[PDB]
């Protein structure tokens, strides 16, 4: 995250943690017990899916408070539309092998309904977008966790205030600033972009990408989560089956 | 679907319509409003019309910079089009004054004529909205004037006219002339 | 070793962090970096034995 | 200037045909007219009831979440799972200790 703040221990439960072998991969969405979101991408050539896990409850990297939950990421399941090493369709929906405890710490954010997604929170105009990902460009990852607020655009007036990258698809939505002050970074990748509606929080977006961070003239570009609210239910409800890593069909 | 152009604020004392073209062919419209940091606001519902009236979003804080943006649909993100800025409190129109009466020197009053704007479920007038940004200029009859900072013009002896300015305005300085009275 | 083995790191548009390698000329030698996970270009490698393999 | 005056000078009522509609007042002006509505209406003249637009596109239909319009009747409100819509009809309140998208600490 550039120009954001720490997250206040306990105030973004839902984030989660992705690492193989220790070491910090991506960010992550609890959307249930067992069940956490995150980017298509982060799962590029990782060979030893025995060492990823997600950790809930987390907020401090330099110690360990003992509100931390670590859970091995029993299953990565993407869309059969996303290729590999691409940007388009970027999420992934992964199945922890035990679920977590509901804790003060650790809670889920609520996966929308796509009618209300589409009808109401697409025009909630900011939304908070959080990680342990690089403070700047090409400066050091956080060892608390940090949370922004971003406005929302709609594709023809992002184009249209971008310098002119990937392109901008349906699958997408831009949020941010185009001043070189405020965007996501490298190490955010996965994490949520929560909708504040009445009184409960929603996820809207995933950290995907940006031409750099908080490139003048540029705005952080995020999977719009809305066109997958079904794909997602699907299989959360459909029996589990076993390979590690899926491509189910999307549609 | 077609896309709206000539988007364009007409603002009179506040009632604020924003209008557009073209007149739809199997298509409706939809109307979203909003300050440059809060939420969209959807008004006029899929309507056929080329208006939409947008006084009581704009009252809420006449001095906010406000954005709308018309949304085509057949009668994946909509085809849309947006407004220019507006800011209420400095380019609404000033409505055509009036005398209210005048007496005999002559004291010459002008009303002080309500607005769109409401506080507490009450229409605000004109000088409850601009305070001392408001002044006035009587014409008398050869021609003269008078300017102040209130609603009365005392004058030495008829027709008189009145016309209200914002002079701190760069644009919509000045309303029309009221009807003109004399003695 | 082939061309590309000049071109400088490519991190690419996505937010991830991916240790990868890549050859160093000027230093005539393989280094890491973080690829961001997509859009990768060829002088990026899984492993400095690989990378040393090709550059 | 002068011009303007005359303009002006040589208007006439567009307040004659009593356009404001529904307890609405009108307000002549040059070539023009405001009407001044009663609070439950709006528009041009004031032919809009601000009562008539109970559907999900209108500020989520006055649901606390979820929206369901539906064709010759009402429309109808509902919530996510470890929530229960409310006697009110629009609102929802959680059925579980850690109810998604609420945060323990702010709550508490
Ligand atoms: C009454 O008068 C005005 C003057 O043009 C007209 O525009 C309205 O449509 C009518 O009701
Ligand atoms: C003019 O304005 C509207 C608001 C209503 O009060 C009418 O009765 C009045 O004449
Ligand atoms: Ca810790
Ligand atoms: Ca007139």
């Amino acid at each position: 995250i550039v120009g954001g703040k720490v997250c206040p221990k306990g105030e973004c439960p839902w984030q989660v943690l992705l690492l193989v072998n220790g070491a910090q991969l991506c960010g992550g969405t609890l959307i249930n017990t067992i069940w956490v979101v995150s980017a298509a991408h982060c799962f590029d050539k990782i060979k030893n899916w025995r060492n990823l896990i997600a950790v809930l409850g987390e907020h401090d990297l330099s110690e360990h408070d003992g509100d931390e939950q670590s859970r091995r990421v029993a299953q990565v399941i993407i869309p059969s539309t996303y290729v590999p090493g691409t940007t388009n369709h970027d999420i992934a929906l992964l199945r922890l092998h035990q679920p977590v405890v509901l804790t003060d710490h650790v809670v889920p954010l609520c996966l929308p309904e796509r009618t209300f997604s589409e009808r109401t929170l697409a025009f909630v105009r900011f939304s908070l977008v959080s990680g342990w990902g690089q403070l700047l460009d090409r400066g050091a990852t956080a060892l608390e966790l940090m949370v922004l607020n971003v406005p929302r655009l709609m594709t023809q007036d992002c184009l249209q205030q971008s310098r002119k990258s990937p392109n901008i698809t349906e699958y997408m939505f831009c949020a941010g600033y185009s001043d070189g002050s405020k965007d996501s970074c490298k190490g955010d990748s996965g994490g949520p972009h929560a909708t504040h509606y009445r009184g409960t929080w929603y996820l809207t977006g995933i950290v995907s990408w940006g031409q750099g961070c908080a490139t003048v003239g540029h705005f952080g570009v995020y999977t719009r989560v809305s066109q997958y609210i079904e794909w997602l239910q699907k299989l959360m409800r459909s029996e589990p089956r076993p390979g590690v890593l899926l491509r189910a069909p999307f549609p | 679907t077609v896309a709206a152009y000539n988007l364009t604020w007409k603002s009179t004392n506040f009632k604020t319509i924003l209008e557009w073209e073209p007149k739809p062919v199997n298509q409706v419209y939809t109307v979203q409003i909003s300050t440059k940091s809060g939420d969209w606001k959807s008004k006029c519902f899929y309507t056929t019309d080329t208006e939409c009236d947008l006084t009581d979003e704009i009252v809420k804080d006449v001095k906010q910079t406000y954005l709308a943006r018309v949304f085509s649909y057949p009668a994946g993100e909509p085809l849309y089009e947006n407004s220019p800025e507006f800011t209420p409190y400095l380019e609404t129109n000033l409505g055509q004054p009036t005398i209210q009466s005048f007496e005999q020197k002559v004291n010459v009053t002008v009303e002080d004529e309500r607005t769109l704007v409401r506080r507490n479920n009450t229409f605000l007038s004109l000088r409850d909205v601009f305070g001392k940004d408001l002044i006035y200029t009587l014409y008398y009859w050869g021609k003269k004037t008078a300017k102040t900072n209130t609603n009365e013009f005392l004058i030495d002896v008829y027709c008189f006219s009145v016309q209200a300015v914002i002079p701190s305005r760069t644009v919509n300085r000045k309303s029309t002339d009221s009807p003109v009275e004399c003695m | 070793a082939p061309d590309f083995c000049l071109e400088p790191p490519y991190d690419g548009p996505c937010r991830a962090l991916h240790l990868r390698y890549f050859y160093n000329a000027k230093a005539g030698l393989c280094q890491t970096f973080y690829y961001g996970g997509c859009l990768a270009k060829r002088n990026n490698f899984e492993s400095a034995e690989d990378c040393m393999r090709t550059c | 200037r002068t011009k303007l005056f005359w303009i002006s000078y040589s208007d006439g009522d567009q307040c004659a045909s009593s356009p404001c509609q529904n307890g609405g007042s009108c307000k002549d002006q040059l070539q023009s007219y405001i009407c001044f509505c009663l609070p439950a209406f709006e528009g041009r003249n004031c032919e809009t009831h601000k009562d008539d637009q109970l559907i999900c596109v209108n500020e989520n239909g006055g649901c606390e979440q979820y929206c369901s319009d539906h064709t010759g009747t009402k429309r109808s409100c509902r919530c996510h799972e470890g929530y229960s819509l409310l006697a009110d009809g629009v609102s929802c309140t959680p059925t579980v200790e850690y109810p998604c998208g609420k945060i323990p600490i702010l709550e508490k």
